[PDB]
């Protein structure tokens, strides 16, 4: 009765063993294929050509076809860098927990469950439960106020 | 200037302060009414309500509590029974000793876990991480001081290249006005 | 007299008065100062300068030798001083145009050339730092380096070839000191025409392979380009939106609330991506080298937001009703608004946009009332009262200002104007009345030498009425000790006190009868003869290890700030991404064990749960706002220090602790502060102190590796197993522990299996989220003998929280692993089992209220995938000591199919019908069903779901003859109907349907007569219901194989020689319900005249055929199987309601609060004499509240 | 003046007035927090199980009942000791018990010795001499960078000046051949 129960063993953190490091491989995170990727770039003002450049030059430094396509579809910058940061966070979510790691939690496991429900745009949508009140006047001040600054 | 309407406000101030300190001790007694009152007394706890789940505790640790009891007193009446027997007392004096180590083995077992070695072992063990992070940026350092080596290296290249450059136009111009000013 | 009673919303903003817009410059706040103040004497060290500047104009006017390079070198010195006295002197020969040429010939490379050897390069390094002093310069000295050319300038030397690397870090700090202006930032984003922008040039530099820190200032203007951009675009759709709404796609307004979070998560990660790092400081991953000193990017985060109207369009945002109706828009601006008010620089550019700031409260305060307006405000919408924190601490900022400006004023003249003073002081006393507006003053003066106002205020009147009263009391001089006495007390950030600790400390020794700074003085006395650095640990943890006798004590009252400063220069900061971790946060840690903290803090935390367990019990509940605040404080920071000890000991390879005073001290702790609050949801500050206490207890489960799990011996003294039994045997200590002990080893525990995911998990991440869970059950099964009694201590309570908790626990630790799982449902089975018997035999079984709480539990419990698996492999009757577990289900039927009449069996009949829907549903397994292909089976996912051959026949006789009796109640009978269409969607289920159907021929005919005699229009769910059954067998006839035609389902049907006119009551009794309602009759008639159809589509007397073949299934997989291969994760978008059920409080009105509590009147003091002699406890009891009401430190 | 202490009486009324408003707002709040409508669940938790009589009773009775079974604990291996004999089998697994808490103990002293204390002691002093030296190593690699960069600079402030050179005396050559071209 009460099964016997084992576990395999593989959700330790990384570089646990920790062998020793290349010469010269702490400057491999700073190419610029590397470095776009941390920033990302944004296709409205970079141009055609150079937005396509930079993604090529993204792109071979991946090694996941997948991520590889589905880099920078934003035209905004830091939406690029928001969308890549969301990839890895949600890679990362499940990746680094379990035996050398703190066990998942009740916290925790809420949380990257609530992040596995999202969808990209990292954002799900919330109804309508509540409104406040409408006082025209405040809306009134607030646009008046927002036009003369936009002005001047 | 007067004196009169300021001195009126002021004293209308004082009656006002005396109107909230009079609140405030209504407020002051309330709540040590509100606070202090609750107290049972033998009417109430011996008619208390308690929970099905606390109660079942109670009826618990009441039967167990008999069974455990029903079980000393039988023991007790047998450890009169037994008599004097050298081998009995070799095992009444070993598991004294059994007793006092099964004591002082937790009581050393807190010293391990709780005094100076766990400390030292959680200083060594911080100051190992500390160095080994201190050495693993310094490796990093020491990949970006290679960057800024190879561009010492290529900057000398680029010194050599233009001074063979400059010495060989310099040597030419030399010759070439040395004979373009008795030919040209 | 100025008003007593405080309106918060009353006053409002004016323009700054002492402090300097955050955005402007430092030439900018020059300049304005030398304006609006006239001429001071400040002219003074101007001119010199000025005329200096001027003279070094007029001597290299053309030359550009190696002296014009040395007035390069000098020139960076004199713009700030000397061309604001030139320009506001308006002595213009253009001083600023002939600057801005002197710095392009600087930046040319063919001018460097023409140099002598060590100083053809230091022209170019002093061009740099003459752009970066020139952008410095506003508009004005901006717009002139644009027009000259400045970005395709600095992107020479960032472009020529054999160019020193910290000559390329130097024009990256001129080009961001160039497009930290706007105006620069709109040049380089959109370069001239026929040209590549300043941000293409960039792309183009940064496409070659550059030196690390190169790259590294290329990645810094690019994330501050991308900024813009996005504030930017906010302002395009906001200008959209004004533009709209003065005279709208929630696509564009999800993509304005992500814009907003950028905003958000941009402007936190700034200080480590948007600045540019010294040219010594390399992007190691811990800072090793360079320079300490960074320039934070906020005073140009704020020009941004300011060139943009950002706080208008928040406002915006706030009132306009489709946009503000959005709760994702409120919180996303909230974030944005809420980071920016946490600093000084932030809180002084609300004061800047005024105007905006005051509508923006409006905005902001019409949320908080419509919250409570329409809502309860506890776990609906979430209340932190933001627009009376903002609207306190910009009013506080602003009393600080005029508070700072009376001092500018009587040092420039003297003290005519007194009264202004004091009314500024009131009205920030008044402030300081609610906790809310007490933490924003307590805020707001720890913000960069704002303490200093008050504190300079006192020892002016130090000196005026000897301290407080000479011959008169020097009312401010009170008001000033009683608001440093309040921001000594309620700031948890205690970074104000390293400079002005001294001063005060002075104070409270310059007066010794005030009763208030002689208390501040108790409170400051760790400060004395310290330092705030990491040196100085070893004697803050010595003063809180001498005096912690002194806890809950006006005496011992400085500890809690020898935990404040120790939290602040022991404790990094929550860690943002981006970030190169400073190494002096390990030597912190360090000296923190060095000089025994392990001990005092576990000490701290011992003798606080010591001083709070009476007033817990007492119902005192921290009652004075202030020794709540500096309770909740202590143990904030203590459970900080403990915390980051214990993470940064236990991540240093695999480190194992095991001091057990820790957790026995937190599950106490816990209990005391974080486990019952009277309004029934957790506050801020308790929250983050439960979510200390999980941290620090997960920190044993960390270092648990394959050489400490092989054998139980090096299991059960494992630091895991010994944090669990610490855990566990501290729930069943005290009923006051019970919900505590529940309520924290349900937030230990994982949620359960599966995760609703929008993509796909990749297998290694799905097997991590199994192996997690088959550790914790590895390390729960050695607790097992704890976890079985807690489950049967708690499992037949009525106190609605601990139900609901054993409830939530019994799901989240049955879903861990089969050990666990069969071990809670073992206990759960034998608990009922012993219920039903040793109260019978020689007769049937008595059913009590008892038996009642226990079959609720049972029943929802089985509505969850590994419970249900986890009765189903105990029913089977595979026995390994299981036969008592199918004797009790069988019994179970028994009472379902005979329910006699009474109140208790006609509730436990609903009960055990629950458990049988959740027992024949499908959708409830581990190998969730699924027809795509590669997975399992369909008729092999059903063997592993569904009860087995000879179960599945009772439980559909049980089902059947449940209808049969008219006895049953309606929600069972809704129930059992409910479970007939279940059982009716497979070969399977429906052939034992039939196959019962057999035996007992009039169920449904049974049942439809109880439909048509108690019909109602409420009643009308069941007759729903079951028209659906029917047309469930009869679909297929016009997924499953097998079902009957209509013509034997009407012979069923067929009992009553007038059936069909039965099923003509239901038609004209439906027509009659009211013709004036809602949907109800015309879909129902819908169905059952399609039902009547295929009744006159074929004639009615017809046996049930017997030909048919049983669809048999394969061996059901062993419990351990399936949890190995369970569903780990689908496709939905959308949350599972049972997970979601998991998030709100144990604290319901009446949803699981039982009408019938069975409080068992238990007389206590005959269990006294009963039991061994004991104290008379009238006598304990009153020991405790006669004298001792106050709370803290009491008699016991 | 008259009425400047008029008003200046009148301020320290307004502070009373002040203080007292922040005694009765407290009091209030104290008030709230007595008077609270509070849930019917957390009620129900709060005269359940942390009603002071049960909760102590549940105390007094846990108390007993573990002194009762550890005092049956002394008794029954009392008894299990008056019937020892050297070949008993409780005989031999209680000497066996004996003779592994005598390891376990001898064990725990040696864990918890001045000798390995001085070891560990002499482990943390060798840890942080290696740090001390790791960050000796620092000011070295430090000043290595600085002199990088201060070559670095000097090279390319060479390579200026070299082609300062090289230019002038190309474009002197460059004219010189072509103005010494024009004559034949």
């Amino acid at each position: 009765p009460l099964d016997v129960i084992d576990v395999d063993w593989s959700g330790l953190m990384p570089k646990h063993p920790k062998e020793p490091r290349e010469p010269g491989a702490a400057l491999l995170k700073f190419t610029p294929g590397a470095v776009m990727l941390r920033v990302g770039i944004s296709k409205k003002l970079a141009g055609s050509e150079l937005f396509a450049k930079v993604k090529e030059t993204c792109q071979r430094l991946l090694e996941k076809p997948k991520d590889a396509d589905n880099l920078f579809e934003h035209e905004l910058g830091a939406l690029n860098m928001a969308a890549l940061l969301r990839k890895e966070e949600r890679a990362s979510l499940l990746s680094n927990l379990g035996p050398c790691c703190k066990a998942l939690c009740f916290r925790r496991d809420s949380a990257i469950r609530k992040q596995l429900v999202k969808n990209e745009k990292g954002t799900i949508k919330q109804a309508y439960t509540s409104a406040p009140m409408v006082d025209n006047e405040l809306l009134r001040l607030s646009l008046r106020l927002f036009k003369r600054k936009t002005t001047c | 200037q007067q004196q009169q309407e300021s001195a009126r406000r002021e004293n209308i101030l004082v009656m006002r302060l005396a109107t909230k300190e009079q609140e405030m001790q209504e407020c002051t007694t309330q709540i040590q009414y509100l606070k202090q009152v609750q107290q049972p007394s033998v009417a109430q706890l011996r008619s208390t309500m308690v929970d099905p789940a606390i109660n079942l505790f109670f009826l618990k640790m009441k039967g167990e509590l008999e069974q455990t009891k029903d079980k000393l007193e039988q023991a007790q009446n047998e450890l009169s029974a037994w008599k004097f027997t050298p081998d009995s007392q070799t095992g009444k004096k070993l598991m004294a000793k059994c007793r006092m180590l099964i004591q002082e083995n937790q009581e050393l077992g807190r010293q391990l876990s709780q005094g100076r070695i766990a400390q030292l072992e959680a200083e060594l063990a911080l100051q190992k991480k500390y160095s080994e992070e201190l050495k693993s940026s310094q490796d990093e350092l020491n990949d970006f001081i290679i960057q800024l080596d190879e561009e010492v290296e290529g900057m000398q290249s680029t010194i050599l290249v233009l001074q063979q450059q400059l010495k060989e136009t310099r040597q030419q111009l030399a010759q070439y006005q040395q004979q373009q000013s008795q030919a040209s | 007299v100025p008003p007593m009673t405080y309106d918060p919303y009353d006053r409002e903003l004016v323009p700054l008065l002492y402090f300097s817009c955050p955005y402007k410059t430092t030439f900018e706040i020059e300049i304005s100062r030398m304006k609006d103040q006239g001429p001071d004497k400040e002219n003074s060290g101007a001119i010199e300068a000025s005329v200096k500047l001027t003279e070094l104009l007029d001597l290299y006017r053309e030359d550009r030798g190696a002296k014009w390079v040395t007035a390069l070198e000098e020139i960076p010195s004199l713009i700030i001083k000397g061309l604001s006295y030139l320009q506001l002197k308006n002595t213009k020969q253009d001083s600023l145009g002939q600057l801005v040429d002197w710095t392009m010939q600087a930046l040319n490379l063919q001018v460097a050339l023409r140099q002598p050897i060590a100083l053809n390069v230091r022209q170019l390094k002093a061009g740099t730092k003459l752009v970066s002093s020139l952008a410095e310069c506003g508009a004005q000295g901006v717009t002139g380096l644009l027009q000259a050319g400045v970005i395709s300038g600095l992107f020479e030397l960032l472009f020529a070839d054999h160019v020193s690397s910290s000559l390329k870090l130097n024009a990256f700090k001129a080009l961001d000191s160039v497009i930290s202006m706007t105006e620069g930032m709109e040049a380089f984003l959109r370069g001239r025409q026929n040209e590549k922008s300043g941000y293409q040039k960039l792309l183009e530099l940064i496409l070659l392979d550059q030196t690390v820190r190169v790259v590294t200032a290329g990645s810094a203007i690019l994330q501050k380009c991308h900024f813009y951009e996005v504030l930017s675009e906010i302002k395009r759709l906001g200008d959209h939106l004004a533009e709209k709404t003065s005279s709208i796609s929630e696509g564009e307004i999800e993509r304005l609330i992500n814009l907003l979070e950028e905003v958000f998560h941009l402007m936190e990660t700034a200080p480590h991506t948007m600045i540019q790092q010294p040219v010594k400081s390399f992007p190691t991953m811990a800072r090793i080298t360079g320079p300490p000193e960074r320039d934070d990017p906020y005073p140009v985060l704020f020009r941004y937001l300011h060139s943009h109207h950002f706080l208008e369009l928040v406002t915006l945002l706030l009132s306009i009703p489709v946009t503000s109706a959005h709760p994702g828009v409120l919180q996303a601006t909230k974030d944005v608004l809420k980071f920016l008010a946490q600093s000084q620089k932030g809180l002084l550019f609300f004061m800047s946009e005024y105007e905006a700031t005051n509508l923006l409260i409006r905005a902001l305060c019409h949320f908080y009332d419509q919250d409570e307006e329409e809502g309860l405000q506890s776990d609906g919408v979430i209340d932190d009262a933001f627009a009376l924190w903002l609207q306190d601490s910009t009013q506080t900022l602003q009393c600080i200002t005029e508070l700072f400006s009376h001092f500018q004023r009587c040092t420039a003249s003297e003290e005519t104007d007194h009264s202004d003073l004091l009314g500024t002081l009131h009205n920030l006393y008044l402030i300081t009345f609610n906790p809310v507006g007490r933490s924003a003053v307590g805020h707001v003066f720890s913000l960069e030498k704002n303490l200093q106002s008050l504190i300079t205020l006192m020892e002016y009147y130090s000196k005026e009425a000897l301290g407080d009263s000479k011959s008169k009391k020097s009312v401010a001089y009170n008001y000033a000790c009683i608001l440093i006495l309040v921001v000594v007390q309620s700031s948890s950030d205690v970074q104000m006190l390293e400079q002005h600790a001294a001063s005060l400390l002075k104070l409270c020794k310059a007066d010794e009868n005030n009763a208030k700074l002689q208390e501040l003085g108790k409170w400051l006395e760790p400060l004395k003869n310290l330092r705030f650095e990491i040196n100085c640990i070893p004697n803050l943890i010595e003063y809180v290890k001498q005096n912690i006798d002194n806890l809950m004590t006006p005496e011992g009252v400085g500890l809690t700030t020898a935990l404040r400063v120790l939290c602040n220069v022991a404790c990094p900061p929550p860690p943002v991404e981006g970030q190169q971790k400073d190494l002096k946060w390990n030597l912190a840690v360090i000296q923190l064990f060095s000089a025994e903290g392990m001990d005092t803090f576990i000490r701290v935390l011992q003798k606080l749960n010591s001083i709070l367990t009476q007033p817990w019990r007492l119902h005192v509940n921290m009652g004075t706002t202030l020794h709540r605040v500096t309770t909740i404080s202590m143990a904030r920071c203590t459970l900080t220090l403990l915390k980051t000890m214990l993470t940064e000991l236990l991540r240093g390879g695999s480190f194992e602790f095991k001091d057990m005073r820790v957790p026995s001290a937190l599950v106490t702790l816990h209990m005391l502060l974080c486990s019952i609050p009277l309004s029934g949801r957790l506050d801020s500050d308790e929250q983050k102190i439960q979510n200390d206490i999980i941290d620090i207890l997960l920190t044993f489960t960390q270092g648990v590796n394959e050489k400490l799990t092989i054998s139980e011996e090096t299991l059960a003294n494992n630091t895991w197993s010994l944090m669990l039994k610490e855990v566990l045997s501290s729930i069943l200590k005290v009923p006051e522990g019970f919900f505590s002990g529940l309520i924290l080893l349900s937030e230990l525990l994982p949620l359960p299996l599966p995760m609703q995911t929008t993509q796909v998990i990749e297998p290694h991440d799905i097997s991590v989220a199994l192996n997690t869970r088959k550790l914790w059950s590895m390390h729960l099964h050695v607790q097992a003998k704890l976890l079985q009694e807690i489950v049967r201590s708690f499992s037949g309570t009525t106190c609605q929280p601990i139900q609901h908790m054993l409830r939530r626990i019994c799901v989240q630790l049955c879903d861990l692993a089969s050990p666990t799982a069969l071990l809670i449902m073992r206990t759960v089975l034998d608990l009922i089992v012993e219920d039903l018997q040793s109260t019978s035999e020689d007769k049937e079984k008595q059913y009590t209220s008892q038996t009642t709480r226990l079959l609720a539990l049972l029943d929802a419990l089985a509505s969850h995938k590994a419970c249900k698996l986890a009765i189903l492999h105990l029913i089977n009757g595979t026995i390994k000591g299981d036969e008592r577990y199918a004797e009790i289900f069988q019994d179970l039927l028994a009472l379902v199919r005979s329910p006699g009449d009474s109140v208790i069996r006609q509730q436990c009949v609903e009960y055990v019908t629950s458990i049988l829907q959740s027992l024949c549903d499908q959708d409830i397994a581990l190998i969730l069903p699924s027809s795509s292909e590669g997975s399992i089976s369909e008729l092999e996912q059903l063997s592993n779901s569904l009860p087995n051959k000879e179960l599945m026949t009772s439980i559909c006789d049980c089902l059947l003859a449940t209808l049969a009796n008219s006895e049953s109640s309606y929600n069972c009978l809704l129930t059992c109907v409910r479970t007939m269409m279940f059982l009716a969607e497979h070969d399977y289920g429906l052939f034992h349907l039939k196959s019962s159907l057999r035996k007992n021929s009039s169920a449904l005919h049974s049942l439809l007569k109880r439909v048509v005699s108690t019909f109602s229009k409420d009643t009308g769910e069941l007759a729903s219901s079951f028209l659906e059954f029917m047309r469930q067998i009869l679909n297929s006839d016009t997924s499953r194989t097998m079902s009957i035609n209509a013509a034997e389902l009407k012979q069923l049907l067929q009992s009553k020689e007038e059936s069909p006119e039965n099923l003509f009551l239901e038609l004209e009794k439906l027509v009659l319900e009211h013709s004036k309602d809602d949907d109800n009759l015309d879909s129902l008639l819908d169905s059952v005249v399609g039902l009547k159809q295929m009744l006159e589509s074929s004639g009615d007397p017809l046996p049930l055929s017997d030909q048919d073949v049983e669809p048999v299934l394969s061996a059901p997989e062993s419990l351990q199987n399936l949890f190995n291969n369970r569903t780990a994760y689908v496709l939905a978008d959308v949350m599972d309601d049972q997970l979601k059920s998991m998030w709100f409080t144990p604290f319901q009105a009446e949803e699981i609060d039982t009408d019938l509590d069975l409080v068992k009147v238990d007389l206590i003091e005959l269990s006294e004499k009963c039991c061994s002699d004991f104290d008379l406890h009238s006598e304990l009891e009153r020991s405790f509240l006669s004298e001792p009401s106050s709370p803290g430190r009491t008699k016991t």
